[PDB]
């Protein structure tokens, strides 16, 4: 209300307006679900079009050969964050001739996200990401919130309907943990939950989108006639 | 460069310059003109080091033509002549200097005097009836301390400038490729096409 | 090297050998010496092969520029002296570059020579490199306004074949280019070993060589 | 007052929905794309009869592959076309070929964003980036002042823009030819432009793999305008 | 751009069948002058690496608090510090081959030499060598210094190539480590009788033995050897 | 933040004026009125000291007329101490010309300089513009004698004769009633005096309510002298033009 | 460094302090650019408000940038004075880099750049001033006429006015010119510029500026009698 | 005063076939008179079918491979995972060299790998960045040696048609890739006897259509 003008200006009940203006965009943002087992991680994203001549703008980022994130809200604040993550993945490799820790570059997110709501000027990022990655303690699915919060989970959603995907993985939450060594039904499970999230519109060949990362298998990115086999 | 000579006459300024540039142990060109006008009644001649010449000559016509342009005004032969020494004064003491001499002859319009000043690289400012720089005034002056007079034509001015040239000519051993002749009077700045 | 360059009557030649050096050794038989920055420009190269490519081809991206801003090609006036300017820049810090700079613009057909000290010199010939003086012999003394494109072509040629045969690091190979109001032309790479022989018997030349 | 940089209770940036409103009350541009080619279009709109038409420069060569319409405050686009161009033949020269048109519009669109208390506002220009490339063809994109640029089959933007848009929607299929584009580009001008369309208030232009990107004469495009009104007497 | 004052002398290394050796003498010269007898120029990280620094002292020093704050850095949010986010000899070394690079390339440079010895996470053995100009290379011997010249030829007398890894105990290995130090402290001119020698197993880990002693020395022949050539008394 | 406390100095208003601009020259308008007179021998400076006091040195006062080189001099109107600030620079300004070009400044080039720091206070910064009007009187040998004034807007215009300060728009009126192209220094200063004398704000004009300065080729030979008249001086000229 | 973002969007879509900076230049005095068929002439208003003036020395309305291109404008006159300077730096340094003078179009296309950059940038308020920029390009006899204004547009006129009553002229201006056939001569020319102010200047005395600009660097401000000359003919002619 | 500079030895050799292309380099590394590793690696896969070679100064050659294959890398997320042609490799290095003009990478650059058109080619770069595209390219210390073996059994230089009396020149062929890694071994074999700084190793990469593969052989170890 009269604590709302800026980022820097706590509310008297303790509350950040600023921040949770951001969080709103993110609730706003289309669908996109994560989940992993113990051997692979999963995301699969609905892309949103601005209409029929459009494309379907893209949802999945890549950040290294182990790495990459799905986004939902403010997409131009998504390229900085994914960029600043292949940076430290990059300097981990370049430097120290190791791949980065998935919970590691949670805490760097969190860090540089927070900088940003305590400081006069400057404004809070408006998206929420979905990183997946394996390293050396195996898959992982982090969820980041640009008020700095970051969870590691083993499935959850972002963007607008998302709760209906979030309880169908809390239902799945024992079988899809384990999927181990068999990527396709993994995918499936992802996609039976993303469709948790759908009103009206269904999941046609270029507004699905599919990422994956797992053992033996680099972070690659399925659209096109590549996602038709789970349609 | 090598050669830059200046003699003021009556009414008059008289530059003359060498043409030769020389590359190594090959001359490149025999028709340089070692000269730019500042102003419409001011002529600045330059001699030095390789590049540093023309870059400096071209930076101090800039300037004195958007001070023309700003005020609707020539700026007097004094009044540049300082200008010019400051910059090579500030240049002097900086991380790498500029190694250019000038001579600088205009014809000032509110004094109907001609005048010709000598700078060289350091900021050495002098006015005179006629000036050299490098080793060209050592072979020149002896004759210009015997034939000048402060109230010869711009005639005569040539002609004991051609017997300072044919002295240079026979005397000095590089070949300089003879001299592009310019006169600043009243009228303005002209070139003697034929020396 | 051995580059030259001159203006006449139907526009202007360029021609360079091919040679490289490092000290004695011949690290290279066949390099190109000149650019091709339009169809209207062209650069020729001697001195530091790194600082010749990378500041040319730097040249090329500011002409280019210029083009789409001004809707117009840019001059070989202005283009040689943005390239001397570039040269002041890096004054003393120890560039070694020898360039001309070839073309036809609206004041007819340009050349321009500029070096790593920032000189620029309009003229109506050139040529630059360890070999220059072999060739301005044979320029200077067959050279006319009133030259064919076909004389004009081979008085290019034959000035770097003299070049290259006295120069120790000249050699290895001709490249001929024409500039015209409808741009520059390539004439082809003559490889040394060959056109001296032809030249020797054609031309009667070089006597004092057995064959 | 309040920030630059604030969100508004929906999570919008206020000052990005504001220049939004600017480049609606801008000037009509519209480009189609084909497998032929992508033709770009644009409404002049002098102010006065006094004002030479042709030194309005709505449409703007990038490179010789991409080509740039622009609608809303006009004067802002001139940095952005800098930048591109400069990003366009500096990727010329660190890698020796032509630049992506996705790649050139996400160079555009890096900037979109860069403002706060960098320039103390966002751009109140729309871009409509036309182009073609070995990969991915020929290629149309709508660059906005948010940072999001879209690719699209056909687009307007501008005054006339929801109206023109759902025109394309009709018109629009993917064996256009490009002839049949430049016909559809004049068709829809005509319709959303308050003045009368002739060549001297209406430009077209196109980018086609063989002759790069071309703004058409005014002689050119009379002709297309005296064939589009014999095309439409005819039934 | 300096000079190095308080030195240490060769650092020699092997690969062994189930890992490595590495060795270094207890030793800070100052020229000449035999100053520091008590130093310690073997330095392990974790359970896994043994870093072997010869060259400037201060420099040493230096470095062994880069390593120290490293590891400290590394628990740092780190659950899995103490096993599958550890830091490995890989890590280790382009850590410090980058900073020796880095420093080389301001012209003011860490004025060592550097092993890096020890067993990866796989089982598999890490040794590889890093300089004051950021000179990286690996070989089954590796030696700094003086062990370079006299060192590396009797330890290539046991592994000449790869191939002959698998069929070198532990035993034979710290034999040849052993009497190479023998020679070293013949030969060396800025070297001691006392050193450290450590050993990283892939199943019995780091065992790191302190204040060795050259034995079994042949002197008793000098006792014939009289003048400098015609003298018989 | 801070920008909650942000006056914003530099902005138009819904009229296209500069707000602290316009409230500096009300400020001014408050001010001791100064005036300005060019003759064809001469230049007369003359302005009012505002409520002086019995108490106040005078002799050692300086308050209106400020000497910024031999040939140039100005009258303020508005905060004395900004115009300090100003007269500092401009003396600076002069001394910098002198030194490059080894002739002294042309009175315009150092009214533009002077012009353009109070122009760059309007348009960038973020600061309060100087609330100071001054009057040029100089020489050179280009346009010969000159008065210019300039403004808290950074605008200059050159003038025959011009008042600033307080009551200006009644003392222009009496200046272009009385003003001739033909007229001299003696005369000049009788206006001066008189319009000063039907303008002011006080009961009486006295001597120890003005400060006065001439700028003549009165001065042997071709050169120019200023005179900052004294307090007896400016009693004599008070007798002289009849006005005590 | 003070980075205050003063020109910003409104809800409307509008930014407010570049469309005061056009308020600004409505209520400057009067300017006029008309270009003939070898020629190009800029009139000026002086309001009569300020008299007692030194008309030597009091900044002339028309400004030359370089010796083929000059400037007028219409709005606060502290701010004319700062695009004009770096204007004329700016032509010196293209010649100075380039080797040839500016082009109208260019210079023209540097000063609205100057403009534009000071309606997005932190700290700063836009120009108060709209130019018209008129010249002849090196080794060109076509003439040229450009106008800029506060938010940074440029565009290219056969005639166009800019100031107080701009509207009036511009009606007068778009009646009387024609493009098929503009004026031939000088004398043609500088009528129907004087004529074009005459519609809105008051008295024809010393209120009126002109300046002529021909090709090749041929730049010369006409006289008070020259002028009045041309404003005893107009109305003689109109007494019928 | 401190030397930044070094020299690690070695030797390499790029040549372009018809349709593929070679990369090799011994695998000895050196300094003064002591041999550091009989097996240090010194031809890299920098991905998208590219291959590197630095030779000269060992800190300087692993610092710019480790700066291109970083260059390869982000022009994959930066232009939408395009395929880097060898011609934008080149050009690229060329600017990675020049960076340090006033401080130079000490060391003489070879790519090797495949055109836009699936021939062979090799690039060549000096210390400062000059680059061109070759056909057959030595480097490094017996760089000197080997040359001119190629200009004769690759371009056939100096070698004419017998009874031609000299006027026919042999007529220039493409070589398949076991005649090209004969003269690859034969030059190698030829340096490591006359070069004290060559030998141990020799490592070669070959590049096709299909993509990277490596064969080793053994050299002279004294
Ligand atoms: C003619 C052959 C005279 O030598 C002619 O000028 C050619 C011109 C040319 C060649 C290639 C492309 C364009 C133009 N000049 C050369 O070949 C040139 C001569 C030259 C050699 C060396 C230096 O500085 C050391 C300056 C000029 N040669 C080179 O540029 C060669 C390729 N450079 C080197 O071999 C070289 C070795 C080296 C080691 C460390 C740092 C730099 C080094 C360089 C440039
Ligand atoms: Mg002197
Ligand atoms: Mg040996």
């Amino acid at each position: 209300n009269n604590y709302d003008g800026d980022t820097v200006t706590f509310s008297p009940t303790g509350r950040l307006f600023q921040v949770e203006y951001a969080l709103e965009a993110i609730k706003q943002g289309s669908v996109t679900v994560g989940l992993r087992s113990n051997t692979h991680a999963v995301l699969v994203a609905l892309k949103r079009n601005a209409d029929e001549l459009s494309s379907y703008q893209k949802k999945i980022i890549k950040c290294d050969e182990h790495m990459g994130l799905s986004l939902a809200g403010l997409a131009p604040d998504a390229r900085v964050l994914s960029n600043y993550l292949r940076q430290q993945c990059n300097y981990s490799s370049l430097v120290f001739n190791r791949k980065l820790a998935v919970e590691r570059a949670g805490h760097l997110l969190c860090d540089k996200a927070q900088k940003n709501t305590q400081s006069y000027g400057g404004r809070p990022y408006g998206v929420g990401l979905l990183i997946i990655g394996y390293d050396k303690s195996g898959a992982h699915l982090l969820e980041f919130q640009p008020s700095g919060n970051v969870t590691e989970l083993y499935g959850t959603a972002i963007g607008a309907r998302s709760q209906g995907a979030k309880t169908y993985l809390e239902r799945t939450l024992d079988t899809f943990i384990k999927i181990d060594g068999n990527p396709d039904e993994l995918i499936k499970a992802g996609v039976e939950a993303i469709s948790q999230s759908l009103r009206d519109e269904s999941l046609t060949v270029d507004n699905l989108s599919i990422a994956i990362v797992g053992k033996d298998t680099p972070f690659t990115i399925y659209d096109g006639e590549a996602v038709a086999k789970y349609i | 460069m090598d050669i830059i000579l200046g003699i003021r006459v009556q009414d008059s300024v008289i530059l003359a310059s060498s043409k030769a540039v020389t590359r190594g142990i090959s001359v490149l060109k025999d028709s340089d003109d070692k000269t730019r006008q500042l102003s419409p009644h001011t002529l600045m001649s330059f001699a030095g080091e390789a590049g540093d010449t023309v870059q400096f000559a071209e930076y101090i016509q800039a300037n004195i033509q958007l001070y023309s342009i700003r005020e609707d005004y020539e700026l007097s032969p004094q009044a540049v002549s300082s200008f010019v020494r400051q910059e090579l004064a500030k240049s002097i003491r900086s991380r790498r200097p500029y190694q250019v001499n000038v001579l600088i002859g205009g014809y000032d319009k509110k004094k109907n005097k001609p005048e010709l000043y000598q700078i060289d690289y350091l900021g050495t400012k002098v006015e005179l009836p006629y000036g050299a720089h490098g080793y060209s005034g050592f072979y020149t002056f002896s004759l210009l301390d015997h034939h000048y007079r402060p109230d010869m034509t711009t005639e005569e001015g040539l002609d004991l400038l051609k017997l300072c040239v044919q002295e240079l000519e026979k005397r000095m051993p590089m070949d300089f490729k003879g001299v592009i002749v310019k006169i600043v009077d009243k009228d303005g700045i002209r070139q003697v096409d034929d020396f | 090297t051995t580059t030259l360059a001159f203006k006449f009557q139907h526009g202007v030649i360029a021609a360079v050998d091919s040679r490289a050096s490092a000290g004695s050794y011949i690290s290279a038989l066949r390099v190109n010496k000149v650019i091709e920055i339009n169809p209207y420009l062209l650069g020729t190269m001697s001195g530091c092969a790194a600082d010749c490519q990378y500041w040319e081809r730097l040249l090329a991206k500011e002409c280019r520029l210029y083009y789409l801003r001004n809707g117009e090609r840019i001059s070989v006036s202005a283009a040689s002296k943005l390239l001397s300017n570039m040269m002041c820049q890096y004054r003393g810090m120890g560039l070694s570059m020898g360039s001309m700079i070839c073309g036809w613009d609206k004041k007819g057909p340009g050349l321009y020579y500029v070096d790593e000290h920032g000189t620029r010199l309009s003229g109506n010939m050139f040529s630059t490199g360890s070999g220059n003086t072999y060739a301005y012999g044979v320029l200077d003394s067959n050279y006319k306004w009133d030259l064919s494109v076909e004389d004009a072509l081979y008085l290019g040629k034959r000035s770097i074949l003299a070049a290259a045969h006295r120069d120790a690091y000249s050699g290895g190979s001709v490249n001929l280019y024409h500039v015209t109001e409808d741009g520059w032309i390539y004439h082809g790479n003559h490889d040394v070993g060959e056109l001296f022989w032809k030249v020797k018997e054609e031309e009667g030349s070089f006597n004092n060589v057995i064959g | 007052d309040r920030g630059v940089s604030t969100f508004s209770p929906e999570g919008r940036l206020f000052q990005v929905e504001y220049s939004l409103e600017a480049i609606k009350l801008g000037s009509t541009a519209i480009g189609i794309a084909t497998k032929e080619g992508v033709v770009l279009g644009v409404e002049k709109r002098a102010t006065s009869p006094l004002l030479e038409s042709d030194s309005i420069e709505k449409i703007v060569e990038i490179d010789r592959h991409i080509g740039c319409a622009m609608s809303g405050l006009t004067a802002d686009a001139r940095s952005m076309i800098e930048h591109a161009r400069t990003a366009a033949v500096t990727h010329n020269l660190y890698y020796d070929e032509d630049i992506n048109v996705e790649s050139l519009t996400q160079s555009v669109c890096d900037l979109a964003l860069r403002f706060g208390e960098l320039m103390s506002r966002p751009f109140g220009v729309a871009l409509l980036i036309a182009g073609h490339d070995a990969d991915d063809g020929y290629q149309l994109f709508h660059a906005e002042p948010s940072g999001t640029f879209y690719r699209y089959n056909a687009k307007a933007i501008g005054s006339g823009s929801e109206g023109a848009q759902a025109e394309l929607l009709n018109e629009w299929h993917s064996s256009l030819t490009l002839k049949e584009a430049e016909l559809l580009v004049l068709k829809i001008l005509k319709q959303v432009m308050e003045e009368k369309l002739d060549e001297n208030n209406a430009q077209l232009s196109c980018i086609t793999k063989q002759d790069g990107f071309k703004i058409y004469d005014n002689e050119k495009t009379a002709e297309l305008i005296k064939e589009l009104k014999e095309k439409e007497a005819a039934e | 751009t300096q000079q190095p004052i308080v030195t240490g002398t060769s650092v020699i290394s092997m690969k062994y069948d189930n890992g490595v050796i590495i060795a270094a003498d207890n030793l800070g010269s100052y020229g000449s002058l035999l100053r520091f007898n008590g130093v310690e120029r073997l330095i392990p990280v974790g359970d896994n690496t043994v870093v072997g620094i010869s060259g400037d002292i201060s420099d040493m020093q230096h470095i062994e608090r880069l390593l120290k704050d490293l590891v400290t850095e590394n628990a740092y949010d780190n659950p899995l510090a103490d096993a599958e986010e550890a830091l490995e000899p890989s890590y280790i070394f382009e850590y410090l081959a980058t900073v020796m690079y880095q420093r080389r390339s301001k012209m003011n440079p860490l004025w060592n030499a550097i092993i890096v010895a020890g067993v990866q996470s796989n089982g598999d053995q890490f040794l590889r060598y890093v300089n004051l100009l950021g000179v990286t290379y690996s070989s089954p011997t590796l030696a700094t210094g003086f062990g370079a010249h006299m060192a590396n030829p009797l330890l290539r007398k046991v592994v000449d190539r790869e191939s002959d890894i698998p069929k070198t105990t532990v035993q034979v290995a710290e034999e040849a480590i052993v009497n190479a130090m023998r020679v070293l402290y013949y030969r060396d001119a800025r070297s001691s009788r006392n050193f450290s020698l450590a050993i990283i197993d892939k199943n019995t880990g780091l065992t790191f033995k302190k204040n060795l002693q050259v034995e079994n020395m042949k002197w008793d022949f000098a006792k014939d050897i009289k003048g400098y050539g015609t003298q018989k008394i | 933040g801070s920008r909650r406390y942000d006056s914003r100095t530099t902005i138009f208003s819904p009229e296209g004026r500069l707000y602290q601009v316009e409230y500096a020259l009300e400020s001014i308008s408050h001010a001791g009125t100064a005036i300005g007179i060019m003759a064809s021998d001469g230049i007369v400076l003359a302005a009012e000291r505002k409520v002086t006091s019995t108490l106040l040195e005078q002799d050692t006062s300086t308050e209106k007329l400020y000497k910024l080189n031999d040939k140039i001099a100005v009258a303020v109107a508005g905060l004395t101490a900004d115009a300090e600030i100003l007269i500092n620079t401009a003396r600076i300004h002069a001394q910098n010309y002198l030194k490059t070009y080894n002739e002294d400044i042309p009175v315009e080039i150092l009214v533009r300089r002077l012009s353009d720091i109070k122009q760059g206070y309007t348009q960038h910064g973020g600061l309060r513009p100087f609330g100071v009007s001054f009057i040029y009187a100089g020489y050179d040998d280009r346009y010969g004698y000159q008065l210019y004034t300039s403004n808290p807007s950074g605008n200059y215009t050159g003038w025959k004769a011009i008042s600033v300060g307080a009551n200006t728009s009644a003392a222009q009126t009496l200046l272009q009633m009385d003003y001739k192209d033909d007229m001299k220094v003696d005369d000049a200063i009788e206006l001066a005096l008189k319009t000063l004398s039907k303008t002011t704000d006080s009961s009486a004009l006295t001597y120890d309510r003005l400060e006065f300065a001439t700028i003549r080729k009165g001065a042997n030979d071709g050169e120019v002298y200023q005179k900052i008249f004294k307090p007896q001086e400016i009693k004599d000229i008070l007798v002289k033009t009849g006005i005590t | 460094g003070y980075d205050r973002a003063l020109s910003i969007f409104s809800p409307d879509g509008h930014i407010f302090q570049v469309e005061y900076a056009l308020e600004a230049v409505k209520r400057g005095t009067c300017a006029v650019g008309v270009k003939g068929k070898n020629c190009v002439v800029l009139g000026c208003e002086r309001r009569s408000t300020l008299k007692l003036q030194d008309t030597r020395i009091t900044p002339s309305k028309v400004s030359k940038i370089d010796s083929h291109v000059v400037l007028s404008f219409s709005g606060l006159n502290a701010d004319s004075r700062i695009l004009i300077e770096k204007a004329r730096v700016e032509a010196q340094s293209h010649r100075l880099t380039l080797e040839d003078p500016v082009t109208v179009e260019y210079l023209t296309r540097y000063v609205a750049g100057v403009q534009q950059r000071y309606t997005q940038s932190g700290g700063v308020r836009p120009f108060g001033v709209s130019t018209l920029i008129a010249g002849f390009d090196p080794r060109d006899d076509e003439p040229k006429l450009y106008q800029t204004e506060p938010s940074g547009i440029y565009s290219s006129w056969s005639a166009q006015t800019i100031g107080r009553n701009s509207k009036t002229v511009r009606e007068f201006l778009e009646k009387n010119y024609d493009r098929k056939e503009p004026p031939a001569t000088v004398e043609e020319c500088v009528k129907l510029t004087v004529r074009s102010l005459l519609e809105v200047v008051q008295t024809g005395a010393k209120n009126i500026e002109i300046t002529v600009v021909k090709p090749d660097s041929d730049i010369v401000a006409l006289s008070s009698e020259e002028i009045n000359q041309y404003v005893t003919q107009i109305e003689q002619e109109k007494q019928e | 005063q401190f030397n930044p500079y070094g020299d690690n030895g070695g030797t390499i050799l790029g040549i372009a076939g018809e349709d593929f292309a070679v990369l090799a380099g011994d695998t000895r590394n050196i300094t003064d008179y002591s041999i550091n590793s009989r097996y240090e690696p010194k031809v890299f896969d920098c991905g998208d079918n590219i291959v590197m070679s630095a030779n000269g100064f060992a800190a300087d050659g692993d610092a710019l491979v480790k700066r291109f294959k970083n260059s390869v890398k982000w022009y994959h997320f930066d232009h939408n995972d395009k395929k880097l042609s060898i011609n934008s490799a080149a050009r690229n290095i060329q600017h990675l060299l020049y960076s340090r003009r006033f401080f130079p990478y000490y060391v003489y650059n070879i790519i090797a790998g495949l055109d836009e058109d699936g021939k062979g080619a090799v690039y060549s770069f000096d210390p400062v960045g000059s680059y061109q595209r070759e056909q057959c390219r030595a480097g490094g210390a017996a760089a000197s040696l080997i040359m001119p073996f190629l200009d004769n059994q690759v371009n056939f230089k100096n070698q004419y048609e017998p009874g031609t009396n000299g006027k026919v020149k042999k007529p220039l062929k493409y070589l398949s890739v076991e005649e090209v890694i004969k003269l690859v071994r034969d030059s190698f074999t030829s340096a490591t006897e006359r070069h004290i700084q060559v030998g141990d190793g020799l490592e070669i990469l070959i590049v096709t259509k299909d993509g990277v593969r490596k064969e080793f052989y053994e050299l002279k170890r004294d």
